[PDB]
């Protein structure tokens, strides 16, 4: 059971963006540092960065106090986009090693550690500690590969992706600076995660499918809910100019689909009419604004349209997506090709072109069929295994690597 | 404010049936130059009030004392005075219930036995106290009592010593908790204990001569205790725990099952009279309302549901949780379709709030006449709808704030501490002290949910459905299955209502899946192309993939039989369906449906709504042997209730002497069936119900009657050949319902009972099997059954014709002679269903006597409620209601709520 | 707005000064440490105690994110990370693609960019 922050449950801006261009696709969960325009660092010259240990240490007691004030058990913190800061909290740092993986998080959600453990034949006296996770006995494989016995393997564990994980110390050369409007921050952070392949729980829709649409009808529904909810005015109003800035590629007769149930065009002698909530019409509750779109289902939207926008600009057009080594690269295939898998509704290729590593240290997720029965599944199984144990070792190792030259 | 007393009272004279001694009452005025107080008490001898080491001006109207006022304004906000008060008890308290040694009878005369009942306004029958649930106290209690006797009060106990040497011995209990004076209460009784060891020290008391039977209770008080401690996370703090037979205990606001005196459980007997659900119930019920309750005092009696909400969902836990094999899951939906039942009724009769606020701006409450004001209000709040409609609205939000959640929450709530700390020191405890609704809420609030304020509210004052129409298409050239839901509520205050419906349709071999929602008032909802289902190949359609996808393509490709769409699962909304052509739908749900929640709402529907032959299919069901105890019941009382239709009455049948025959072995049984457990017979329920099945189509077409009587007169055959044996007694009992409605058609040419001629063939032997055996003494069986039953086969059998004054003649006799608690209730609930029948004015008048003194109070009141129940008049209003003795007897059983029994005053509230 | 985030790499001498001062939390680190950043976007400069270091903003290969916990069980996500400001002790303070960082932090992305990322098959 995952719980995300609430302003991620809320579907808030900019945790959950409306529309991305282009570029934005392109720079997917990669923001570039951007120059502000105003606050203290839009100035030019040194700027002071701050420590930040005090404020941990007050807000990790401030918390513990609320805690022990109602009156004990377990709290939720994660309320308001301020809980949501790298200023405070136990911080990790997780690299990904797929370049641009089938399912990633937004900032505002959430993701469990589980530290899968296969027991030692007999009298095993249980797995080893981590610092992080919560260990689990499995008898049976949550990857594609089986834990040997005695072998401790942590993981990602959530609604989009589970991931095999490898902890790591941070070089004793480098911290984090928070940046704001306002200043600079610096944290010690010394617990770094390499992350492996994932296993996709979650399935990618593929570019203008029933799903995608029938995604993106619902998020703008939630939006002009919400606009409706923020406004002040009575009777509740809002404007079409602030819907079409959030959704630019929508066109505004579109726009007018989505309001004619709930809402009636004022028009008034100037160029900015109003969409006033009909009298009859009964807004939609926090829980049911919720309930019609997820997080994780925008997540799978948004690795659509930023795989689709790579494609693009590789050159394949729409008529691409008897298909191309790169299309098969795509979430939509991908997802599509290990989930059925997981349900037993065919095999994986596993050696093949998508490969995300390209050097036989990960899966090709691409369908083959069930169909010398016992050796064909034997088979699939051994070469699953042997991957999965080279991924565990390579990604955990510390072995120093020599910078190639070429 | 009176904050904390220490009372001394001494002797505990049984020679005088009275109590005496001083009450030491510290109070702390609230309040500047206060001169007088009111504490208040009941017919009680005072002999001093003493301020200060001055008698002070005493009147009693309520006790008004004098204060001597010796300081200058004087008394001031927080001074504490002791008030120091000589009392003496009176022997007919409302309180206690005294017996000395020479009324006792033959069985003892000598040792004395007095106990009391605190809760909820009867503490001013042992001292004066101010008594009130606003003043908070804590108490100091010395007393000396027979050296012969062990005693319970509330508040930890802290050593049994003797008053040193001879006869007396004096019990130091002491409280720490601020508790109103609701929960004192003194308990002195016999002294022979039966201790386990391993647990905080459990011990059972009984009378000396009654300790074999105390074997099965200790045990199941092991397991009881230790299990709740886990699940609820919660140690109970008091170090002991004793459970105490009391001969004189037979209360509804005490015992009841439990009394919660302090770590002193006070039951009836009840000691092996085989439960298995019965009392399971009634003990987990009961070791949940030690937590909720008591462990957490509330401040406020207007969330009472936060009590007994609580406690019902705790008990569907533990039950389904310890006795996973009788399956508790597919019986929680009778406890909430019952409460349907009484929610289905507005408009003078006869529904109540859950929430009962009092409101100064209250206009509304010709429906609402119990406040929530004194006393016997708060006694009645124990109704089916205050328990288990607090029960389903818990159950509900628990799925909205989930389940991990609120077990954070209540956990967090029993151990969340409340102190008090001044600033030389002094640290007070008070959890086992108060704690408050307020924060209740709110905690709550912050770990889960959103708007709970609408939510609870239409539970609890003008909201809740009747009725959801169902309409229905499906479109060949499209596939779309087209459902019209709307729905309806006859009443002031109506309006549209969420009800999760669901829906699942079932393809050409009942192998489909489904859905829907509908939760507006008028919807249409559209059910994609799903020719082939979501399980299309589970092995549900290799069903019409058998091979009737394309053989029966003539009549598939004919959607005329469209998809059948059932109705309702699970009683997924609690409403009347108004749904035409609904046969198939109850059949696919009797077969296919996983949850029994449905199947038995399925074949009450089968019951009721007209339907074709299922008769040959729903015998899968009667010998599913997964299924309840109760399914497998109204499955047969579908064919009992379905009765023939026409002239094929005798073809059922046959399938009912099958399992009327349920594999009987009556050549090695009925001799071998009292070493058997009777295998349940399968639950004797059902066996009940398979000649009660014949019974009823007996009844209801009248050219049955003597093949039926040949096929129970075989059952009779199997009768008088068993011993006693504890599951046998569900047996029994309900075969004794099976004999009636035998003899009850076989004279049902009625025309006055007469004398039925005769028919001594029947009228013997049918009497032979109802009357005791009258030789066999009933001072064995602490249970009685059979016999409690067996007045019951005396009549209705003797009341379809009519045999007037043969039954009252038992029943009176059978309530004086005073053995066996059950056998006078049983006894006084015939006496009761004879006066419903019998309107000759006398023996009304006789049964508002016994009413009146008869004298045990709570008999008293199930006497006055059921006169309430069965009404003295019928359809015709010939001088309605126009007394004027009994509204003085009205007025006078109003106000012994100022006594005690809180369920006697709403009987005159009822009857006002 | 979303925090931005990124990595600080200081020459190892310069990062044991620097740590220190983080684990006191002593509040004049606000001066002992500071970041300029140039016009262009990509050079500036990290003065430790006063001393400039030449600085230069670059692009690492792999997503990386920081998340926090309460619990460590639990983990909320509070930025995507994808720049390291680098300072090395030689380099033009004010200079007038060789922003590609082409490894990963940890150890194992060594080369990933060459070695352990599938390359783009165009048209």
């Amino acid at each position: 059971i995952i719980q995300h922050s609430i302003p991620a449950v809320e579907l808030r801006q900019p945790f959950f963006p409306t529309h991305m261009g282009p570029i934005k696709l392109r720079q997917f969960h990669r923001p570039p540092l951007k120059k502000y325009s105003f606050g203290a660092l839009s100035q030019p010259g040194p700027h002071s960065v701050q420590p930040l240990l005090k404020h941990i240490k007050k807000k990790a007691k401030m918390r513990e106090q609320e805690r022990q004030a109602s009156g004990g058990g377990e709290m939720f913190f994660m309320r308001t986009p301020q809980d949501l800061t790298g200023k405070d909290g136990d911080l990790i740092l997780a690299e990904y090693s797929e370049e641009n993986g089938p399912l990633m998080m937004q900032v505002g959600m959430a993701t469990k550690i589980k530290n899968y453990y296969k027991r030692k034949p007999g009298k095993d006296p249980g797995a080893p500690d981590c610092k992080y996770g919560e260990t689990v006995y499995c008898h049976t494989s949550p990857f594609l590969g089986s834990l040997h016995p005695g072998q401790l393997l942590q993981a990602f564990e959530n609604n989009l992706f589970r991931a095999p994980i490898y902890l790591h110390k941070m070089p004793e050369t480098d911290f984090l600076i928070i940046r704001t409007r306002q200043g600079y921050y610096i944290r010690e952070l010394v617990d770094i995660f390499v992350v492996g392949q994932q296993c996709p729980l979650f399935e990618v829709p593929g570019p203008n499918s029933k799903r995608a649409n029938t995604h993106i009808r619902d998020f703008l529904q939630v939006f002009i809910y919400r606009l409706f909810w923020k406004s002040k005015d009575r009777p509740r109003r809002i404007r079409m100019e602030d819907i079409k800035k959030a959704f630019p590629s929508h066109s505004e007769s579109s726009i007018r689909k989505r309001l004619k149930l709930c809402a009636d065009f004022k028009r008034t002698g100037m160029d900015s009419n109003w969409w006033v909530l009909k009298s009859d019409f009964r807004l939609p509750t926090e829980e049911e604004i919720r309930a019609m779109v997820s997080p994780e289902q925008c997540c799978a939207y948004y690795s659509m349209i930023a795989a689709e926008q790579r494609l693009k600009d590789a050159g394949y057009g729409e008529k691409s997506f008897k298909i191309d080594d790169e299309v098969r690269t795509a979430p939509w295939n991908t997802t599509r090709a290990f989930i059925a898998a997981m349900k037993g509704k065919c095999l994986l290729e596993v050696t093949g072109v998508a490969d995300p590593t390209g050097c036989g240290e990960g899966f090709s997720y691409v369908k083959i069929p069930n169909k010398s029965v016992a050796e064909h599944q034997e088979r699939y199984k051994e070469e699953c295994q042997r991957i999965f144990d080279l991924q565990n070792k390579v990604l955990s190792s510390t072995e120093v690597l020599s910078t190639d030259t070429d | 404010k009176l904050t904390h007393q220490v009372v001394c009272i001494n002797n505990i004279n049984f020679q005088r049936k009275s109590v005496v001694g001083f009450v030491e009452l510290t109070i702390f005025p609230t309040v500047a130059n206060l001169n007088r107080i009111k504490l208040n008490s009941k017919q009680c001898r005072i002999y001093r009030v003493r301020i200060n080491d001055l008698e002070a001006a005493f009147i009693y109207n309520e006790l008004c004392i004098k204060v001597p006022s010796e300081l200058w304004k004087h008394v001031d906000e927080l001074k504490v005075l002791k008030i120091h008060i000589n009392f003496s008890l009176d022997q007919p308290k409302g309180g206690l219930h005294f017996v000395v040694p020479s009324v006792e009878g033959s069985m003892a005369e000598r040792g004395a036995h007095v106990f009391s009942c605190g809760y909820q306004n009867s503490t001013r029958f042992w001292f004066p106290c101010v008594d009130s649930y606003s003043e908070l106290c804590t108490w100091k209690l010395e007393f000396t009592v027979d050296a012969a006797m062990v005693a319970v009060s509330n508040g930890d106990l802290v050593e049994t010593v003797y008053t040193h040497d001879m006869r007396k011995k004096t019990f130091h209990y002491m409280l720490t908790i601020p508790t109103a004076a609701s929960n004192i209460s003194l308990a002195i009784g016999p002294f022979e204990i039966l201790v386990d060891p391993y647990m905080h020290e459990v011990t059972h008391f009984c009378l000396p001569q009654l300790l074999p039977l105390l074997k099965h209770t200790t045990s199941y008080l092991h397991e009881v205790f230790e299990f709740y401690e886990e699940i609820l996370t919660c140690r109970y703090p008091y170090s002991c725990f004793k459970t105490v037979f009391i001969d004189e205990a037979y209360v509804e606001v005490a015992a009841y099952a439990s009394m919660s005196i302090f770590s002193t459980n006070l039951l009836h007997s009840a000691m092996i009279i085989d439960e298995t659900p019965l009392t399971r119930r009634c003990l987990a019920q009961s070791l949940a309302q030690q937590f909720f309750g008591c462990f957490i005092s509330r401040m406020s009696w207007s969330d009472e549901w936060v009590l007994k909400g609580i406690s019902g969902y705790i008990y569907g836990l533990w039950m389904k949780k310890t006795f996973g094999v009788n399956e508790y899951r597919h019986w929680i939906k009778e406890e909430l379709d019952k409460i349907v039942a009484y929610e289905l009724k507005t408009g003078g009769v006869l529904l109540h709030p859950i929430f009962g606020g009092g409101k100064e701006k209250d206009n509304p409450a010709s429906h609402l006449h119990f406040s929530i004001k004194h006393p016997h209000t708060l006694s009645w709040e124990y109704y089916s709808m205050f328990q288990c409609k607090a029960h389903l609205v818990m159950r509900l939000i628990e799925n909205r704030i989930s389940m991990e959640f609120m077990l954070q929450v209540f956990n967090k709530l029993l151990s969340l501490a409340s102190t008090a700390s001044s600033q030389k020191f002094q640290s007070h405890m008070w959890s086992q002290m108060l704690v408050s609704t307020s924060g209740f809420l709110k905690s709550i609030s912050n770990v889960s949910g959103k708007d709970i304020q609408p939510l609870i509210k239409q539970w609890v004052d003008q909201s809740g459905v009747v009725k959801f129409y169902g309409s229905f298409a499906f479109n060949r050239k499209r596939n779309v299955l087209e459902l019209e839901i709307k729905q309806d509520y006859t009443s002031p205050g109506t309006q549209k209502y969420v009800g999760p419906l669901k829906v699942t349709v079932q393809e050409l071999d009942g192998s489909f899946n489904h859905t829907l929602q509908i939760e507006e008032n008028s919807l249409k909802h559209d059910i994609p192309c799903h020719s082939k289902s979501r399980r299309n190949k589970k092995k549900k359609i290799p069903l019409m993939n058998g091979e009737e996808v394309d053989m029966d393509l003539s009549a598939m490709d004919a959607d005329s039989p469209l998809l059948w769409i059932r109705i309702d699962p699970d009683m997924s909304v609690l409403r009347k369906v108004e749904f035409e052509q609904a046969d198939f739908m109850w059949q696919y749900q009797l077969r296919y449906e996983r949850d029994v929640v449905a199947q038995q709402e399925s074949i009450l529907a089968l019951e009721k709504f007209p339907t074709p032959a299922s008769r040959l299919a729903l015998t899968d069901i009667l010998e599913q042997e997964q299924c309840f105890y109760r399914v497998r019941m109204s499955a047969c009382f579908c064919l009992a209730k379905i009765a023939n239709s026409m002239v094929s009455t005798w073809t059922g049948p046959p399938a009912m002497k099958s399992l009327f025959t349920r594999m009987f072995c009556c050549k090695s049984c009925p001799n071998i069936v009292k070493t058997n457990n009777f295998m349940s017979f399968q639950s004797y329920f059902l066996q009940k119900t398979m000649p009660v099945a014949m019974a009823l189509l007996r009844d209801v077409h009248n050219l049955c009657p003597k093949e039926v009587l040949t096929f129970i007169l075989d059952l009779i055959k199997y009768n008088d050949n068993r011993k006693n044996k504890f599951s046998d007694n569900y047996y029994r009992a309900e075969m004794i319902d099976a004999l009636a409605n035998s003899v009850t058609p076989a004279v049902s040419v009625n025309n006055e009972v007469r004398t039925l001629d005769n028919l001594n063939p029947d009228v013997r032997l049918i009497l032979e099997e109802i009357t005791r055996f009258l030789n066999m003494e009933k001072l064995l069986p602490s249970y009685r059954h059979t016999i409690t039953v067996s007045c019951l086969r005396a009549i209705r059998v003797l009341q379809k014709n009519g045999h007037v004054p043969s039954d009252p003649a038992l029943f009176k006799s059978y309530a004086e002679y005073g053995h066996f608690v059950d056998i006078r209730i049983a006894a006084l609930e015939a006496v009761v269903d004879y006066t419903k029948v019998d309107r000759s004015y006398e023996e009304l008048q006789w049964l508002l006597n016994m009413i009146q003194n008869d004298p045990v109070p709570y008999v008293r009141h199930k006497i006055l409620n059921m006169l309430t129940k069965n009404p003295p008049f019928t359809k015709n209003m010939e001088s309605p209601l126009c007394n004027e003795a009994l509204v003085d007897q009205l007025w006078k059983l109003m106000n012994s709520g100022t006594s005690h029994d809180w369920r006697l005053r709403c009987g005159a509230v009822d009857l006002y | 707005e979303l925090e931005s985030q990124f990595i600080l790499r200081l020459p190892p001498e310069y990062a044991s000064t620097v740590r220190r001062a983080v684990q006191s939390g002593h509040v004049n680190l606000k001066d002992r440490l500071t970041i300029e950043l140039h016009p262009d976007g990509r050079h500036g400069i990290v003065r430790v105690d006063r001393v400039p270091l030449a600085s230069k903003l670059v692009d690492l290969p792999c997503v990386m994110e920081s998340l926090k916990t309460i619990d460590k069980k639990t983990f909320y996500k509070t930025a995507d990370i994808c720049q390291m400001l680098v300072s090395t002790v030689d380099g033009d303070l004010y200079p007038p693609k060789k922003f590609i960082w082409n490894h990963g932090i940890t150890l194992p992305l060594k080369n990933v960019r060459k070695r352990r990322f599938r390359k783009t098959a165009k048209k």
